[PDB]
């Protein structure tokens, strides 16, 4: 299994550097989990970028990834509210927050890029 | 092959003018 | 029934100049939700500002309320995406789209405070 | 025992404790930048 947060899709699907290795790692596990949050702060990123038409590129990716969304449930709250005394402020923000959440709880590794995310309590997918 | 539609998809979205070009914290709502 | 945000709870919380009207209106609404990313979001800002001591006090406040934490699901994600297209910037954070979403969903009134959710879709508790 | 106050109390207790951080609203949430 996997997590995907905004940070490895907003870079996917805006073509950024190393967007392939991305590929092969949503490629390589079959199963991939994301935030409702993560995915709507990702939904907002690229509306603007791109208006709607970046949104219906946006919806083909996470169909033809056959992600599934998972709801924010009070337990992955818990954990970031927890986990955000520590590495909240490089830092973690409250968007990344519903990231760790799922993470943490469902046990499973991370996709990202960025500073933030490095030197946490969960996996990073490499 | 999965691998071809998420560079499509990618190539196909990366291609779109840019009708926003601010950070991604300031359109969250987060620069005032 | 009620939802209610972010920025009504840390009204609250941090005595703010109105914070005994919404008091009056939280105990006139005996059913209320928030959003856990709404709660979350508090979280944060309360536990910062005041130490888990902070926290210990919102978690207190929460369960005498008897306040409802409801699940983040899909179709309030797309609700809040949508309206943002709409009502996002003179309008909404990234943040106020969570109890936007509940409303919306839910079809409640939401109990805030400040500009962000003035001129939208979705009804308000107002005041007493 | 009637809600009303206890909500008075817990908001006067919770606004009478220390700032710890006076860093105000916005960026806790690590979105000054
Ligand atoms: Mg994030
Ligand atoms: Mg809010």
């Amino acid at each position: 299994m996997m997590v995907i947060d905004t940070s490895a899709l907003v870079a996917m699907l805006s073509d950024e550097p190393d967007a392939e290795r991305f590929e092969a790692a949503v490629e390589a596990d079959h199963i991939r989990l994301m935030s409702t949050a993560s995915y709507l702060e990702t939904a907002l990123v690229i509306e603007a970028r791109f208006g709607e038409p970046g949104g219906r590129e946006l919806d083909l990716w996470l169909h033809r990834a056959a992600v599934d969304l998972v709801a924010v449930h009070a337990d992955q709250a818990d954990a970031a509210r927890a986990a955000y005394r520590t590495y909240g402020k490089a830092g973690l923000n409250y968007g990344d927050c519903f990231s760790y959440g799922l993470a943490k709880i469902s046990g499973q590794p991370l996709l990202f890029k960025g500073e933030d995310f490095q030197h946490t309590d969960i996996a990073t997918v490499a | 092959p999965l691998r071809d539609e998420l560079a499509a998809i990618r190539h196909r979205c990366a291609a779109l003018p840019v009708v926003d070009n601010r950070s991604a914290e300031a359109i969250l709502g987060y620069d005032e």
